[PDB]
């Protein structure tokens, strides 16, 4: 399947917790963008942000796999090898609320 | 509680020939719930304005819903002695422990072909020049036409990582024998190419 297929999945916490899981399938993809959409984004790139009812990111061995960096359309994102999982952890120290968090994730992908 | 999240586009590239009135697009809704889209050409730097509209540029689907997107050209100062490239932009946006929610981005080249510029890359893609030294591949595009590779190897071995090469251009990426593929204008793989060194 050329098409972009997105998943998205539920995993005091524990130092850079795991929250959620994506993955990114095509069959043509070789490469797709992720930034996360907040009002209060931690950086140029969308890879770590707040999120109100904490700290949210991906987790430094999924950045660790990012292919480059590129400006697209007057803003960064950082890219990642399709088919690709990537984590979504709390970031920072362990962080302390009973309640329903929002993430939004922007995906992009330019076909071969 | 898994978000899943797709869009779906009728083919991976999308063909411009100078001499007709417009180029079409499929795109469907696969979710079984209404989507908003936007549709977008952008220049090959994939930031800059492209002298293209798409018609209906914003757009909703109902639940599985399929629909055409038309694509015409409206003026540019594009090259007449060679391709140049757009791309295709559709974004896809779904109605609003974790809450979970995706939007995505599905861009295909849109490739201006000038009505000089005749017959296909896979017609002259055997005139690709390949240079190694040391670890380093060139790649020589003496024609027209973008030349995006597929199935690359050098003495056997997987390359990955070839840029598509722009007409009149070369690529360098970080030994024996090349054999490569091309993407054709129908989304499938060309015959093999081979090159001796």
């Amino acid at each position: 399947p050329q098409d972009l297929t997105v998943s998205l999945i539920p995993v005091k916490n524990a130092p850079s917790a795991k929250i959620a899981k994506l993955v990114v399938n095509s069959t043509t993809l070789k490469e797709f963008g992720v930034r996360g959409i907040s009002n209060n984004v931690v950086d140029s790139t969308g890879t770590a942000w707040r999120v109100a009812g904490i700290g949210v990111g991906l987790s430094s061995d999924s950045l660790r796999r990012s292919d480059s960096t590129e400006k697209w359309n007057g803003v960064n994102w950082m890219t990642f090898n399709s088919n690709d999982t990537l984590d979504i952890v709390l970031t920072g120290p362990a962080q302390n609320t009973a309640d329903t968090y929002p993430i939004t994730l922007d995906v992009v992908g330019y076909q071969p | 509680a898994t978000k899943l999240f797709s869009v779906k586009l009728g083919a991976t590239r999308v063909i411009y020939h100078a001499g007709t009135a417009g180029a079409t697009l499929s795109v469907s809704n696969p979710q079984n719930y209404p989507i908003l889209v936007q549709s977008s050409v952008k220049a090959a730097d994939k930031s800059s304005p492209a002298p293209f509209l798409v018609m209906p540029p914003l757009f909703r689907l109902e639940a599985n819903q399929q629909s055409q997107l038309r694509i015409v050209r409206t003026g540019g100062d594009m090259p007449t002695d060679r391709e140049t490239l757009q791309w295709v932009c559709i974004k896809a946006v779904p109605p609003e422990t974790l809450d979970l929610n995706l939007s995505i981005n599905a861009c295909d080249k849109l490739i201006f072909r000038p009505d000089a510029v005749k017959g296909t890359p896979e017609d002259v893609a055997g005139n690709l020049r390949w240079v190694e030294t040391g670890n380093k591949l060139k790649v020589e595009n003496p024609t027209p036409f973008y030349m995006n590779l597929a199935s690359v190897t050098v003495g056997g071995k997987p390359i990955t990582g070839l840029e598509y090469v722009p007409p009149f251009a070369d690529k360098t990426l970080n030994h024996g024998d090349i054999e490569w593929r091309v993407i054709t204008d129908f989304g499938g793989e060309s015959h093999p190419f081979h090159y001796v060194l």
